[PDB]
């Protein structure tokens, strides 16, 4: 009768995610996720501490995945035909047309640093998505003639939720990357009361408590007045169109001349990720990009993305223009270790190219994250508008939830477990 | 239909070319192929007895019936013999019994009382008996003009 | 080591050793170690001591510093227990006790750091890789290590209790090469498995079925001669306290032909008798696995497994342990039918299968709870009521079932079998109410079948004829899975039937193709793509619709669109094509004059790989290059060598090796030979097969990376 829950990634870090859920009589896996950074095996979770039974079908239900980003649902190809299971994958509808794009996109990073020993190939993108049944929003769903599950509304990236899983008597909602100051970008999340009996959340932003937007125009607007360029690393898709759709409305508010770019060749999306803009809440200046005119006289703004600063078109583009003094590069977004991308964005300018020559720096580095994320307002907020009998720490750092937890057990006087990466965890109904 | 602007107003304030009659207006838009949903779904009256007396005949059309009141099989019948498919896929929103067995248990009824049809499996299927409303204490039935006496004295 | 990266080392062990500075970061801990890992055990271990006597600071301040953040002190206990490999090594660390140090109560043994499992982790991961000489034992004898993991092998975390059970087998597998620590640690496993703690226990059965089955010294059926009694005897309690756990101790101590030298037979069979109908199952299967076995046995076990449909079989129109489960509920029937059919499949195409393997039976059970699951059988009493009832319309069940009935194409007979299952499999098709995780499985089971029938035969054209008027609904479901795994089933046919004029009367009968040749402008794009493979294995044969007129909506595909599949699978079709041979010049010009200029990467490997087809298969050495230039090829070759993405950059060297080589072998040949051997390859060959991250991943690069901490970096979705 109890309910068990375990953090077999996600725990006490931002890297790996996947959270194994144990109700009173099935099991669901939360959030199969990654971890990039890495080059073999140790970057996918340790599905084995599950195996030990008959194979996966027999013991779960259902799999959920939350957002797109890659730290939730860059997993599935691997834990779908390589360890082996065919049972009901329940997405969100947007996250069943991007997952596919960032998944085939990482790959290339993957195949690329030369990692492909015991990974998914591109049949399998297909082959797992094709076990999806995908949900809309506050209509719940029927599996196994007690496993019902709901949608919500969260924001963050266009297709996250909240999920709420139930059994009947008890249940456990749970959160992914959620948003509660009501930012332009997407909303504000929408959780209804429905004081479940278990609530789990991310802490990426906690210790702190708009300016962005002001700045980053501010910045870029500068270094285009003086014939110098500006490079924005990105996805395929994710960060981008909330870029682009704010280079537009600050352009035609203020009518610049300065070529646009935002090249993908994965998708072109730069018209179709609206599409899916819309149902939940097409370009002017922006043209397509080629290795042509990235080298013209000019103040300009590029787009690449193989990711992170990985190999790829980011990489050349960048290499080619560290020897300026007044161009500026951001980066906005985390960056993984063992990446350009993570020995610029601290300190070091003084690189290494290929074979034992020498690049110097003499651009702006900036990081202005424009991730979309809540802190102690919104989650206290949130957990005040959902009333629930525990809350869950993850996707977060150690001394921000050690920090949280006291404020959150002292003020609606709730107990909140911080589980480590592996420890089980059993709350009693 | 007959009632085809009150229909679609009344489903709006609380592609699709709606029409009055097929008499009229209708006949300069006819544009083959096409579907023509229209009147009432016994195949008796109304107009979808004219595209069945029109269609009856070419194997490449095709009726699709969605609805469970009328038996289809006599339905269609008065116009055999005839050489166009006939699909039956009907859409019943309604509450079947595995659902109706989980409301029971959940809203607890003292009693019950459901028409012969269904406190006895259906006479189609006889094998299964799973589809008959399962409830304690036995569900009271009546048959086609009775006059029952729910047991509860004051 | 290195010199490089030697001079880094003070700088970046000051500031592990220091924590005013910010905080380290486990990646770079964990690539970090991988290194020292790699360097030292690769050579000796105590000359690196010996001339960098800075190691040994970092490895005295931590158990002194006593305010080291949550995982520095990790690195360092990983490294002691890496370095800590050779005696020799042994003994220039046990300099000041400093492995009786930190891996004794003066480090984080009894310090208040015993709270994140990822110290822990370190600790025992550590000691395992150190225990590797008879004085490290002797170490952990004397000083007492045994008593603490003892403690620590029952803790909330997973990852030390896997570990510590590692740990353990390791330690005792090392002592044996009865000394104190291995005839303790006998002794706790006895004292432990007459306990009744359920993790306690599971965790002895775990240790032992590590301990057998990773060595077969004789000491191991010396030990498991005294044990078989403990062992066996657990199967008295009414609950078997680890079930799965005892089902692999017995699968692990049974495949063996020492152990099998007169009680594991009798136990195993005891336990058959025993086991419920959840753990019982695999133990059967995986005794029949095993190729030596008393045969009254595998009478048993096989009979025990084909229980469930021998027995539903006595419930519909041609011993109770087993149906009792069979009609407990829906999810437990469901469980076990799944289980059993998934067990019995896994068992066909094994050569110990048993004699006879029935064919007959099997393939009239499994049709018969194939038709049951889809809701059109007719039961013959009240246990074949309710199944019908309690199984109508599952998945899991039809799914393992379609599984199974697909499974069985290795087992010969007449043709009576094959239209058997055809009458089952063409109903699960065209049956309103299927979910598309359904239809896959059930068109692979059907072209199993199909294509294991011995011009064709009497019934082929039959079943073609029924069977398309489903291939041309199911082509049009509204869910995109079944608008994929139909055309998939369609290409399959295709591939398999393309020179049988009467399949071609069935299909160009039909109405399929005039469908797929629709379906290229679905919006979903894996649609698409499916679409455009299946027009071309089809083309391949002469079956279109009511060449050319495909020809260009492929290049269209593949000029504009808004995805990537598409262009990545019609360039796989126009391989297909020009390898088969289904003017050829401008065709692949006006392929890769417009894959070219394309922007993502898998089409250029494609495109690639399109030229290398068409080079192999043109190669008069003048005019052959002549003709080979006019498309263009030189120009895409060396226009991507130095390309963006690598792998390009490996297919384009590798087509210029091919090149070079098919040259020498034999604009004009003089400046074509001269402007291909102005550049290199071999180098280029190495700096291109190398990584990616080959400079981002080297130990002077993290070293820097990490000694420089102090910038901007938190931490976020990627
Ligand atoms: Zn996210
Ligand atoms: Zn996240």
């Amino acid at each position: 009768p109890e309910i068990r829950v375990t953090p077999l990634g996600a725990g006490q870090d931002v890297g790996r995610s996947c959270i194994l859920v144990s109700i009173a009589g099935k099991n669901v896996m939360l959030d199969c996720g990654m971890h990039m950074g890495f080059n073999d095996d140790r970057r996918f979770p340790d599905f084995s501490y599950i195996t030990q039974n008959g194979r996966l079908t027999d013991f779960l239900d259902c799999v959920i995945i939350s957002h797109f980003h890659l730290d939730h649902c860059g997993a599935l190809p691997y834990f779908s035909e390589m360890v082996g299971y065919d049972g009901p994958i329940y997405m969100t509808h947007p996250t069943q047309a991007i997952c596919p794009i960032l998944l085939e996109d990482y790959r290339k990073i993957a195949v690329d640093k030369k990692g492909e020993a015991n990974f998914f190939t591109s049949q399998m993108i297909k082959d797992c998505m094709k076990k999806v049944v995908a949900v809309h929003l506050h209509q719940t769903v029927q599996v196994d003639d007690e496993l019902e599950i709901k949608a919500y509304y969260a924001g963050h990236v266009l297709g996250a939720a909240m999920f709420q899983i139930k059994v009947g008597s008890e249940s456990v909602v749970y959160t992914g990357d959620y948003n509660m100051t009501p930012d332009r970008h997407l909303g504000a999340a929408w959780i209804d009361k429905c004081r479940p009996n278990l609530l789990i959340t991310e802490s990426t932003y906690a210790t702190t408590i708009r300016c962005r937007e002001r700045d980053f125009l501010k910045k870029v607007h500068e270094t285009v007045e003086r014939g110098g360029k500006v490079l924005i690393p990105v996805f395929a898709l994710g960060r981008a169109q909330e870029l682009c759709i704010l280079l537009e409305t600050f352009w035609e508010r203020m009518n610049l001349k300065v070529p646009i770019y935002f090249s993908t060749g994965l998708t072109e999306k730069a018209n179709h990720y609206y599409k899916l803009f819309i149902p939940w809440t097409e370009f002017k200046h922006i043209k397509a990009f080629d290795r042509a005119f990235a080298d013209n006289p000019g103040p300009m703004v590029v787009f690449a993305t193989p990711g992170m600063l990985h190999a790829g078109q980011s990489l050349q583009i960048f290499r080619k223009w560290a020897g300026n003094e007044k161009n500026m590069v951001i980066m906005p977004g985390y960056c993984v270790q063992g990446t350009v991308g993570h020995k610029i964005l601290s300190g070091q300018r003084k690189l290494e190219m290929e074979g034992r020559q020498v690049l110097e720096v003499k651009m702006q580095v900036e990081y202005m994250s424009f991730s979309a994320h809540a802190d102690a307002k919104g989650i206290m907020q949130l957990v005040g508008q959902a009333e629930p009998e525990s809350v869950l720490l993850v996707h977060g750092e150690a001394k921000k939830m050690e920090f949280l937890k006291q404020k959150i057990e002292q003020e609606l006087r709730v107990n909140c477990y911080m589980p480590a990466n592996g420890e089980t965890v059993t709350l009693p109904t | 239909s007959p009632v085809a602007n009150s229909s679609l107003e009344f489903s709006q304030i609380f592609k699709l070319k709606h029409y009055p009659s097929i008499h009229g207006d209708f006949s300069n838009d006819f544009r083959q192929p096409c579907v023509v949903f229209t009147g009432h779904p016994s195949l008796r009256f109304g107009d979808v007895v004219h595209f069945m007396e029109l269609w009856g005949k070419s194997s490449l059309n095709t009726v699709i019936f969605t609805e469970p009141d009328f038996s289809y099989l006599e339905a269609l019948a008065p116009y055999q013999p005839l050489a166009m498919k006939c699909i039956y896929c009907p859409i019943d929103t309604r509450l079947n019994f595995i659902q109706v067995s989980k409301l029971l248990k959940e809203v607890q009824p003292l009693h019950v009382v459901c028409p012969e049809q269904y406190t006895q499996p259906p006479p189609a299927q006889s094998h299964r008996m799973d589809l008959m409303i399962d409830c304690q204490p036995p569900a009271m039935s009546y048959r086609r003009a009775e006059v029952l006496a729910l047991p509860f004295k004051r | 080591m290195d010199p490089e990266c030697a001079q880094l080392l003070p700088a970046l062990c000051a500031v592990l050793v220091d924590p005013r500075q910010p905080v380290a970061d486990d990646t770079c801990l964990e690539k970090l170690l991988d290194w020292f890992k790699t360097v030292t055990e690769g050579e000796s271990s105590v000359v690196l001591l010996q001339e960098h006597p800075c190691l040994v600071e970092l490895l005295s301040h931590v158990l002194k510093v006593q305010d080291l953040s949550s995982g520095v002190l990790s690195f360092s206990l990983r490294l002691a227990g890496t370095f800590a490999a050779q005696e020799n090594c042994f003994q220039y660390l046990q300099q000041g006790e400093l492995l009786p140090g930190l891996f004794g109560e003066p480090g984080p043994l009894g310090r208040a750091t015993w709270a994140v499992p990822t110290v822990r982790s370190g600790w025992i991961q550590g000691l395992r890789s150190l225990a590797q000489h008879p004085s490290a034992l002797r170490f952990l004898a004397d000083h007492g290590a045994v008593d603490t993991i003892f403690s620590l092998q029952g803790d909330s975390s997973l990852f030390v209790a896997s570990a510590a059970s590692q740990l353990l087998v390791h330690v005792l597998a090392l002592s044996m090469r009865w000394p104190a620590c291995a005839q303790k640690i006998m002794d706790h496993v006895e004292e432990s498995l007459c306990s009744a703690a359920t993790p306690k226990v599971t965790q002895a059965l775990n240790v032992l079925t590590t301990t057998f089955g990773r060595c077969q010294s004789p000491w191991t059926e010396a030990l498991w001669v005294r044990l078989s009694p403990r062992v066996a005897c657990l199967l008295e309690r009414d609950p078997i306290p680890a079930a799965h756990s005892f089902v692999d101790l017995l699968l692990c101590v049974a495949r063996s032909p020492v152990f099998s030298s007169g009680s594991l037979w009798e136990t195993v069979a005891r336990a058959l008798s025993c086991l419920g109908p959840t753990h019982m199952g695999p133990l059967a299967l995986g005794i029949l696995k095993l190729e030596h076995c008393p045969q009254a046995l595998r009478t048993q076990a096989f009979q025990v497994l084909l229980q469930p449909l021998a027995c539903v079989l006595k419930a519909t129109v041609q011993d109770a342990t087993t149906v009792d489960t069979l009609l407990a509920s829906k999810s437990s029937c469901a469980g076990l039918l799944c289980r059993t059919l998934a067990h019995l499949e896994e068992l066909q195409p094994l050569p110990q299968r048993p004699s006879p393997w029935p064919q007959a039976s099997l393939l009239g059970a499994t049709v018969t709870v194939l038709r049951l699951c889809d809701g059109s059988a007719a039961p013959a009493s009240s246990v074949g009521g309710h199944l019908c009832g309690t199984l109508a319309g599952c998945v899991r069940v039809q799914r393992a079932a379609l599984d199974f009935l697909g499974t069985l194409s290795q087992g010969t007979g007449p043709q009576e079998l094959v239209t058997q299952a055809l009458a089952v499999l063409l109903e699960c098709l065209e049956s309103p109410g299927s979910s598309p995780t359904v239809l896959k499985k059930a068109f692979q089971a059907t072209l199993r079948w199909l294509l294991s029938s011995p011009d064709l035969g009497p019934l082929i054209p039959q079943f073609l004829r029924e069977l398309f008027p489903v291939l041309q609904k199911r082509l049009c479901h509204p869910c995109w899975e079944v608008r994929d795994s139909a055309l998939e089933f369609l290409t399959q046919l295709s591939r398999h039937w393309g020179g049988q004029a009467d399949f071609r009367c069935a299909l160009l009968a039909s109405e399929v193709p005039q469908l797929a040749l629709q379906l290229l402008q679905d919006p979903e794009s894996y649609v698409r793509a499916s679409a455009v493979t299946a027009m071309g294995q089809l083309s391949s044969q002469g079956l279109h619709a009511p060449r050319q007129s495909l020809f260009l909506e492929l290049l269209h595909i593949l000029s504009v669109d808004s995805e990537g599949f598409p262009r990545r699978a019609v360039m796989q079709v126009f391989t297909e094509w020009l390898r088969d041979g289904h003017d050829t010049e401008q065709f692949v010009a006006t392929v890769l004059q417009a894959a070219s200029r394309d922007l993502d990467w898998e089409v250029r490997a494609q495109g690639l790989e399109l030229a290398l087809v068409f080079l192999g298969q043109t190669l008069p050495l003048t005019e052959a290059l002549r003709a080979l230039c006019h498309v263009g090829l030189f120009d895409f070759a060396f226009c991507a060598l130095f390309d963006c993405d690598r792998p390009v950059a490996q297919k384009s060297c590798d087509l210029l090796l091919f090149l070079r080589d098919k040259i020498a072998s034999y604009q004009e040949p003089e400046a074509v030979l001269a402007m291909l051997r102005s550049l290199d390859l071999e180098g280029l060959r190495s700096t291109l097969a190398e990584s990616s991250d080959h400079v981002e991943k080297s130990p002077q690069s993290l070293l820097q990376d990490m000694l420089a901490t102090g910038g901007f970096l938190e931490a976020d979705c990627y």
